[PDB]
């Protein structure tokens, strides 16, 4: 255990005032994605997923976040998603060849494998059972 | 029913800390996708972290350390060897792609449901690619490089007076417990393995320093202590906590190394028996910021993680886990609910009673 | 002891009466020789002895003086069954308390014993002789054990016999030998490189008038077992740069051979031969606590249980009595000495802890000799919060764990490489010396080693396989696979060829 | 113990049988008295008939040996007389050489003593000496002397001049003091009687006696004649009720079976360790957190140059005065830390200078201390279990302040916790919370245990003891309203008395030093 100023952390000074005071602005940090909706319909929510998914691929992620989208209703989001579908990354079974191969020579080292694989990313690499 | 927020971004499971390092930022993914497929998605309100910026981290850490993780890359780690060496970064904290990225997302993420807390907004709020309590002020320790915990409570902080902060993982919040080590503003309680273990600190006898003495409790444990020992201990602790210290906000940090069947640790828990003290923090009625940790059996985190976040949302879920992307990660059984395994448990009753008597007689010292 | 005190009456209890009395017979009866009661005449020779020490060495001489006949009581008893040399052997024996054992009478010494039923003599003959079983007084052995009811010597001879099968076949003492000894070296599990079935074949074909009978009794208890003799040298090469290891067979005529290899992708701090198995400990620094185990067969690596704390130094020794591996003293990563003692049970896959050691040590070396674990030289806590060579030995006895610190301590100090060869403990250490330890009787012995390498202080490694000492060399220079075979009769050692894997450093021998 | 090269355990070597002498004495017991076998020569004492075996006494006695071997008609007689033995004095040498162990009993004690001198056993003759010398008193002091003049035993004979020097007063009338030897006298004279024997009045009266002959030996008796002041102390502090200032109390016993009060003390500061060296008090303390100031300033010195602090910060360490070195040793102690320490220190009084020495085998704190002849004994005390807190110790370690090597005995106290040990005559005397008193005879690694009065045990009040002149005083730590509960203890007879008349004062004991 370490005591001095250069491993302790400066607390602030507490202001009972201004506790209750700037809980309204400045700056709300995140992005929301999906938010609940009460008058949603179980039934409902479980059909559009299921009609978007053996409609157009989408999972429950993405039509999840096409709903939160068109303000939680149905109609407008049953008639929307052929509009732009999400195509997901493309490999090619000559890319997986290659990752493959790039496997056997050199193993789980993708800064290696993005040498002979230089079109695709070392996060693609890394997302990218048998 | 209260409301929970659930923060979460998609690109956190591509980072990859190298070959055989037991640390996998997938074990967030999976745990996404069996709250997706579980239904626990829909019933909570869903965010996309921001990544924090450099300036929000020398909040509490150093502006060196800070421009030395922003500048440093695997392609350009030979220029920078003396400040590996001494910013401890390399041998166990390892130079990936995207480091930096890593850290803005995990910090992003607490600060952002600390705000959310203030603001009474949220009863709630869930970011399991946080909790990293093992970094320093200016050096990297145990698989961490930020510590975004120490951030959120000094988010807290700006609003409320005291913040009790909670850690369930098998090893010692050491670097939690140094930045707030003399202070009384936030009380930091840790439960943990002790001796000749990482990382070597949270002794029965440290208590705290100077203006915030008593304000620092240490439950050192020995091997294979199950869920019936843990439940004896973690409530009776808590509640006295709650008596004496009567926090405004709570930061939980549910670590899940101390489950049975881990990769490196050495407890015997269950899932029931992890979130137990869940269900227990959850009674006080406090603000609740619920965090990641350790854990290196990555289905074992998943289902851990998975039943948590069920329990903040009070929704039943069966014990039949459901079709997912990683579906064959879960096999043979495919059920959430793990099984201890034969170990003796070394917390006799009597080194028990005496370890909890002491720390309720250090609890009655609080001005 | 309610009564007593030591003012007006108390017990009184000499504790060197014993040896004072033991002295005091030997001082009479060696330099003067009075008070003699008895005479012994052995091939014409008489020797003047007292009938009261022979009665109380042995039964006897105690029912012979006691129970008297025509013979023991007259004026003279006359032995036949055992010459003038070993007489006087066993004389010095009950007088003195101390005997030199050779070779080259271990056997008349060995049936003279058990015909006296001097028990203690006779339990050290039968431990030479199965120290010193070879291939041409096996059978031999075999039969003195059967019928002198040894047990440890019988298993022992059969051991021996059943790993050289193959040479014992052309031999006429094996196709004479009866049946039953025959069923107890068939069952046991020859290995199958000896050729059993050519052996029954041969021995049932010797006589077919009355043997044939036995044919399906013989076939049916035949056992064949695969490679049972190994030794793993972890190690690094030239090319590979994270690890390898390397597994070693040795045949019968005592000649290790590459059986296969397995690249190591972490970082290793200990490791064990626990079975046929190879368990290694490591991970990083801070956190050495994961646990892998491998098989030659599946050319794999399996996660272990981690270890309930992480030390450096640390040593693992494999009991497979109670089927264990246990790990002894260490290092703690704050540079403290470490006295924990924790076992691995393999069947349950769960470490526990077990009693600590009485003084905390780190390097030390680990031999485990039927179920008693020594702990040999290694570093010793300086009292200076530094540390020093340490020369002392730890017995940790694992039945009843217990731990006791020897009094005596070993010629060398540091750090060493210990091997146990048939019920010895060899140890090595930097300097060039060589130490044969022998636990029971509490004594070292020491080989000395050619000054020809003595230039270069590198460490040096032992392993041992079916009669003979490997000694191997850490700096291994380019293009030379420098490996001595030691031995220990003899102590002649032979440079020896087979092995073609360029390891630069050799970390670990393990068995 | 080296490493032997001429053999080797494949070829040759040599087996020694560890088991030999234990497995030959027992042979020799069975077959000598279970069975009485092979017996070869008569031994007759008082008409009784011994049938025992010439090696068995040759190989224990040197005499027995001559007497045995004596290659001439003497040797080879069928029965040998023995004039200068009683049978049952004979039966106890015969049970002592052939198994080894005797019953002593301080009714045939100078027999056994004389018979062992006279067979050259010479074992049983030292153990004999030191009973001799652990029950001497009055009515034996000169007898004893005499006893240990004509068989030449330098330890028996100090003991008993040390006993016959303390009590001239009431030898000088006796009648055997009056026929003393010129040279006893004169060693006698000569060790330094303490004042109150009055040296002078003996020496006149020894003079009377026979003034034609000792005329001539007055003026050497004079010039010998050498006095010393009272070392004979019992130095207990205590604090009173009422009062915040510890008071130390110095007594004087005399021979006389009575203890009185000699002086007293008073000092204002909180006292953690104390010492009674020679004759003049050592006492440890400071405050908090500064636990180290050893003292050197009182009203008795007069003097303030900074005794030597420890160089430790303990607390309920030990502290053990060696005359023999003149040192004091502070063993153990617990840290500030709450953690136990096992750190040994001595302090030369003449150098003035704090010294480290070698740790102890286990880290204990408030265990008692004793010296006996230059070996420190810890007993008792608080020892760590549960790696956090201490535990009640029962254990028993040795400090050999001359090898400076530290021992744990393989038994154990038969009671744990915080005792006070007294060494009263070679023994060391322990007692605790029990009423139950325990003897410690560390050469035979034995314990005898009497039970102190029980008729006030309910209190929770603990007991001090220290050794006077052949008696045990047992100071009560809890006393009474009026009444100074102290009672005086005869480990001979085991009679626990009431020695009103010490008009101690301090309601609470904190040490009782000796
Ligand atoms: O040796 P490590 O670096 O600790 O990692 C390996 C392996 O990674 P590599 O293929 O890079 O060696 C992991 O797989 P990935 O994470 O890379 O997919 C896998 O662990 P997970 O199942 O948790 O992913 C495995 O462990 P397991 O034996 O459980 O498959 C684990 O350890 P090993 O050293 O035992 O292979």
């Amino acid at each position: 255990m370490r005591v001095g100023p250069q491993y302790q952390a400066v607390v602030p000074d507490f202001d009972p005032a201004k506790l209750a005071r700037r809980s309204q602005e400045r700056d709300n940090l995140g992005m929301l994605v999906w938010s609940p909706n009460q008058n949603l319909s179980e039934a409902k929510l479980d059909e559009y997923i299921a009609i978007a998914k053996e409609k157009h691929g989408y999972n429950m992620e993405q039509a999840l976040g096409m709903l939160f989208w068109h303000k939680h209703n149905i109609e407008k989001s049953l008639a929307d998603l052929p509009n732009f579908t999400p195509f997901p990354d493309e490999w090619t079974v000559e890319d997986k060849v290659l990752f493959e191969q790039a496997f056997s020579f050199h193993g789980k080292t993708f800064h290696r494998i993005q040498q002979m694989l230089p079109d695709k990313s070392i996060a693609s690499l890394v997302k990218f059972k048998t | 029913k209260k409301k929970v927020c659930y923060y979460y971004d998609g690109d956190i499971g591509n980072y990859y800390y190298g070959q055989g390092h037991p640390m996998k930022p997938h074990r967030i993914r999976m745990t996404h996708n069996l709250l997706l497929n579980y239904g626990l998605y829909r019933k909570m309100e869903i965010y996309r972290p921001h990544k924090a910026t450099a300036e929000e981290m020398t909040k509490y850490h150093s502006d060196e350390y800070i421009k030395f993780l922003r500048s440093i890359r695997p392609d350009n780690m030979s220029e920078y060897s003396k400040q590996m060496q001494r910013f401890n970064v390399g041998e166990d904290c390892p130079v990936f792609d995207g480091l930096f990225e890593f850290c803005q997302l995990s910090t992003g993420g607490s600060v952002a449901g600390a705000v959310k807390l203030n603001r009474q907004q949220t009863d709630m709020a869930v970011n399991w690619a946080g909790g990293l309590h093992h970094a320093k002020k200016s050096e990297a320790s145990g698989f961490c490089y930020v510590n975004d915990i120490v951030l959120a409570i000094l988010e807290l902080l700006k609003y409320h007076q005291r913040v009790l902060y909670i850690d369930i993982d098998i090893h010692h919040g050491d670097g939690v417990e140094e930045a707030f080590y003399t202070t009384d503003r936030v009380m930091t309680v840790s439960f943990h393995k002790y001796g000749e273990y990482f990382p070597g600190t949270g002794d029965l006898r440290d208590i705290g320093a100077g203006k915030g003495k008593y304000y620092a409790v240490n439950f050192p444990m020995r091997d294979g202590i199950d869920d019936e020992s843990y439940g004896q201990i973690f409530k009776p602790i808590i509640s006295k906590v709650m008596e004496m210290y009567q926090p405004s906000a709570v930061v939980l940090q549910c670590g899940a190394d101390s489950l049975s069947g881990d990769r490196l640790g050495c407890f015997n828990l269950t899932v029931k028996g992890h979130a137990k003290c869940v269900e227990v923090v959850k009674t006080f009625n406090l603000p609740l910021l619920m965090l990641g940790g350790g854990g290196y059996t990555i289905r074992n985190v998943a289902r851990c993680w998975t039943y948590e976040t069920a329990v903040a949302l009070d929704c039943e879920i069966p014990n039949e886990l459901p079709y997912n992307d990683y579906f064959e990660y879960f096999g043979p059984d495919f059920k959430l609910h793990i099984s201890p395994s034969n170990m003796t448990n070394q917390n006799t009753p009597e080194y028990m009673e005496k370890i909890k008597q002491r720390l309720f007689e250090n609890l009655r010292m609080l001005p | 002891s309610m009564d007593e005190n030591y003012f007006v009456n108390y017990t009184f209890k000499d504790r060197s009466h014993s040896g004072r009395v033991a002295q005091g017979i030997m001082k009479l009866c060696l330099e003067e020789e009075l008070f003699a009661d008895v005479t012994i005449s052995v091939e014409g020779r008489e020797f003047q002895l007292h009938r009261l020490v022979l009665s109380a060495q042995s039964c006897f001489f105690r029912s012979m003086f006691t129970s008297n006949l025509k013979e023991a009581h007259n004026r003279v008893i006359v032995l036949q069954d055992v010459s003038e040399s070993v007489f006087q052997l066993l004389v010095d024996y009950i007088y003195h308390g101390t005997v030199k054992l050779r070779a080259e009478e271990l056997q008349e010494i060995y049936e003279v014993s058990d015909m006296y039923q001097l028990t203690s003599l006779f339990e050290e003959c039968s431990r030479f002789l199965a120290r010193t079983v070879q291939v041409g007084n096996c059978l031999q052995v075999m039969w003195l054990a059967d019928r002198h009811s040894d047990p440890e010597l019988y298993t022992a001879a059969k051991h021996c016999a059943k790993t050289h099968l193959a040479q014992l076949q052309n031999t006429e003492e094996f196709l004479h030998l009866p049946h039953r000894l025959l069923t107890d070296i068939i069952s046991d599990g020859v290995p199958c490189s000896q050729n059993p079935t050519e052996a029954i074949e041969a021995w049932i074909n010797f006589n077919k008038e009355e043997r044939e009978a036995f044919a399906e009794s013989l076939r049916t208890s035949l056992k064949e077992i695969g490679e049972n003799v190994h030794i793993y040298l972890i190690g690094k090469e030239s090319s590979r740069t994270h690890s390898l290891a390397v597994s070693l067979h040795c045949a019968e005529d005592d000649s290790i051979s590459v059986s296969g290899q397995n690249s190591l992708c972490h970082q290793i701090t200990a490791a064990c031969k626990h079975g046929g198995d190879l368990y290694v400990v490591g991970g990083s620094i801070p956190r050495p606590r994961r646990m892998w185990k491998c098989n030659n067969a599946t050319v794999d690596w399996e996660w272990c249980a981690p270890l309930p704390r992480d030390r450096l130094q640390h040593t693992l020794v494999s009991v497979p009595g109670k089927d264990a591996i246990y790990s002894l003293g260490g290092k703690t990563l704050q540079d403290t000495l470490s006295n924990a003692v924790i076992y691995y049970r393999v069947g349950d896959n769960v470490w526990t802890e077990t009693t600590q050691l009485e003084v905390a040590v780190s390097g030390a070396a680990g031999a485990n000799l039927n179920g008693i674990i020594y702990l040999l030289g290694g570093e010793e806590n300086d009292l200076d919060f530094f540390t020093k060579p340490s020369r002392l030995i730890q017995c940790f006895d694992t039945e009843t764990d217990k731990c006791h610190v020897k009094p005596y301590v070993l010629p060398f100090a540091g750090r060493m490489h210990a091997a146990v060869h048939k019920d010895l403990v060899f140890i090595v250490a930097e300097g060039d010396s060589l130490v044969c330890y022998n636990p029971l009787l509490d004594s070292f012995t020491r080989l000395c080693l050619p000054e020809a390498w003595s230039s270069a202080p590198s460490l040096w490694k032992i392993a041992s396989c079916n009669g003979s000492i490997y000694v191997f060399r850490d700096r291994y220079k380019k293009g030379d696979a420098n490996t001595y075979k030691l031995d220990p009769a003899t102590s002649a050692v032979t440079v020896t060829r087979g092995i073609k894997v360029l390891l630069t450093n050799l970390q670990f021998v393990l068995a």
